[PDB]
């Protein structure tokens, strides 16, 4: 039901890394400001920041123009790299309450706002109304606790997790500046909503496990393909060394694994240090290498091994807080396999509030 | 290529926020000269020039990660950058303790589950290179003295 | 001596109540007013500390030692967790 954007569900390396290092795995979604080498503000000085709001109802028009010029219905935007950008749309913000949640959203995936409200026994007014997300009536909670009559919770709800969230106004004083090569941009927010403990709906795989090596696995074949979509000599032919500096944690064997069905090797004459596509192979269409890895997939690779470098930095408590037990404690218990202490060490707070993913019988 | 936007939080002291705020929603460029940033090579230091009025700057580490989401039709959200950085203007000093909504405050002492600073394997490194460039270590696990 | 209805009731209610605070805690507009007391560990379960004694030649002739003392538990761990592998590399 989810639809991402078309670089998210293509898997586009800028959004999509193929590879974290370990001083890019400390810092998972928390990117550090880097210094430009070239560019505008790679020259030092006072750089002036632009007010776009010209730029917003320009493209807000012209998205409306898009809309009833294509019969008015609901329509499918974000198609392009230059869709993600901040400088459009109508931006809200979104503060997540744990420190490292069990599954995170990567850069241009989708998520929808869902009102869940229980009405009152017997008569009862309506939704109280809400400016974002759709209302949805829920006799079953869909989290742990169970709704107040009258009460309503909106949600991010996507596939990744369910989690509870809360409309707060902004600051008086905080703005927001996009920085790019050119220049500095500022808009302003005016609602941030804060992200309570997440509901994991997809399990993260544990190190080394099969589920691990299959997604490391048909995510090098993807970025096979898609390299020999890329390349424009009429006998698609790749060069190794880019594979290499894509995935340069990778034994070559495992990547001539990966090509040796589906391309051969060309020592000599034309295409001389080439991997050519076989003349009898069918490179496979965009919806296949598409169905081969999802996403949520990469997500949940991303949670593991930054979960690794975590554990791994800091030399069973630990352990038990890795997403992948949480994870598959919260599905379990979902499915009515087993139950969860509620209170332990597990709990991402460290004090009473919240709630800890670990499997009781 | 592609290159993700940075996208970071500007803090004001609140009258220059008032001014800066209202410069914003008329829409001018007029504003593009009044409000200039100057970032220092140390990296956590600036100046934010409100009407040509220095400010003093510092770009600090924000306790919770957060996320800018943009919508079409306010019901579904795509994820566009994520924000962990701070330009409040007037090491452990460049790490902020609070969150910026109000029910996250000392988030860092009280809501957050004791974590490491993964630092210690920059120090372990310097150590490693004198050690390598020696020619005879002697070690002693000690005791008080 | 309930092994059913008991520890089911029992998760069920823990589950509500904690996520009724929550929910209290994570929408207050209330301000919170500006560390939190924790146990403080001693320099590791011996109270060791690390001294490493170090042998170099300086420019023209000489043969200087430095004697070096680690007083953070957490340099020595990685330090020694690496003496000890590289003791096992051979």
């Amino acid at each position: 039901i989810i639809q991402h954007s078309i670089p998210a569900v293509e898997l586009r390396q800028p959004f999509f890394p193929t590879h974290m290092g370990p001083i890019k795995l400390r810092q998972f979604h928390r990117p550090p400001l880097k210094k430009y080498s070239f560019g505008a503000l790679s020259q030092p000085g006072p750089h002036s920041v632009q007010p776009l709001l010209k730029h917003i109802k320009k493209k807000a028009k012209m998205r409306e123009q898009e809309r009833q010029a294509s019969g008015g219905g609901e329509m499918f935007f974000m198609r392009t790299p230059q869709d993600l950008t901040g400088k459009d749309g109508d931006l809200i913000l979104a503060e997540y309450s744990e420190e490292n949640g069990p599954l995170m959203m990567q850069v241009g995936m989708a998520t929808k706002i869902k009102n869940y409200y229980k009405r009152k026994p017997g008569k009862d007014p309506g939704a109280p109304d809400c400016k974002y997300g759709e209302t949805v009536y829920c006799h079953t909670s869909p989290f742990l606790g169970s709704l107040h009559p009258g009460q309503l919770l909106q949600a991010f709800e996507n596939n990744l997790f369910r989690a509870p969230i809360y409309l707060h106004k902004m600051p008086e004083t905080d703005f927001l500046i996009i920085r790019t090569r050119q220049g500095y941009y500022i808009r302003e927010l005016v609602d941030i909503f804060v992200v309570g403990q997440q509901c994991p709906l997809f399990e993260v795989p544990g190190p080394n496990s099969k589920r691990a090596n299959t997604h490391i696995r048909d995510f090098l074949q993807v970025f096979i393909y898609r390299l020999f979509w890329k390349s424009k000599d009429r006998p698609r032919r790749i060069r190794m060394e880019d594979i290499k500096k894509a995935f340069p944690s990778h034994s070559e064997s495992s990547i001539r694994k990966r090509l040796k069905l589906c391309a051969d090797f060309k020592r000599t004459g034309m295409d001389s240090n080439w991997w050519v596509l076989k003349s009898d192979f069918r490179l496979p269409t965009e919806e296949e290498i598409r169905a081969m890895v999802s996403p949520e997939q990469c997500c949940a690779y991303y949670s593991m091994i930054a979960a690794e470098q975590r554990l791994k930095d800091a030399g069973d408590d630990e352990v038990r807080t890795a997403p992948w037990n949480t994870t598959r404690a919260f599905i379990a218990a979902m499915k009515g396999k087993c139950l969860l202490e509620v209170t332990g060490v597990a709990d991402p707070t460290g004090c009473g509030e919240g709630f800890s993913y670990v499997k009781i019988p | 290529p592609h290159e993700l936007e940075s996208q970071f939080i500007l803090r004001l002291p609140p009258e220059y926020a008032s001014t800066v705020r209202r410069a914003v929603q008329s829409g001018h460029v007029n504003l593009k000269d009044r409000l200039t940033i100057e970032l220092h090579p140390d990296g956590r230091h600036g100046i934010v020039r409100v009407d040509r009025v220095p400010l003093a700057s510092k770009l600090v580490d924000l306790p919770c990660v957060m996320e800018s989401l943009k919508t079409i039709d306010k019901k579904t959200f795509y994820k566009t950058a994520d924000i962990c950085q701070m330009l409040v203007s007037t090491e452990k000093k460049f790490i902020w303790n609070h969150g910026i909504t109000l029910p996250l405050k000392n988030v860092r002492k009280r809501r957050f589950r004791k974590t490491a600073k993964k630092d210690v394997e920059k120090e372990v490194k310097r150590l490693l290179s004198t050690d390598a460039e020696a020619v005879s270590t002697r070690w002693e696990i000690i005791a008080e003295d | 001596r309930f092994s059913v209805a008991e520890h089911q009731e029992r998760y069920k209610e823990e589950c509500q109540r904690i996520f009724d605070l929550q929910n209290k805690v994570l929408s207050s507009t209330e301000v919170l007013s500006t560390t939190a007391s924790v146990t403080s560990l001693n320099s590791s379960a011996t109270g060791r500390c690390l001294k490493i004694y170090r042998t170099f030649r300086d420019e023209e002739g000489k043969e200087y030692v430095r004697c070096e003392t680690v007083r953070k538990p957490a340099v020595i761990d990685a330090y020694v967790r690496i003496r000890t592998t590289k003791d096992e590399e051979f």
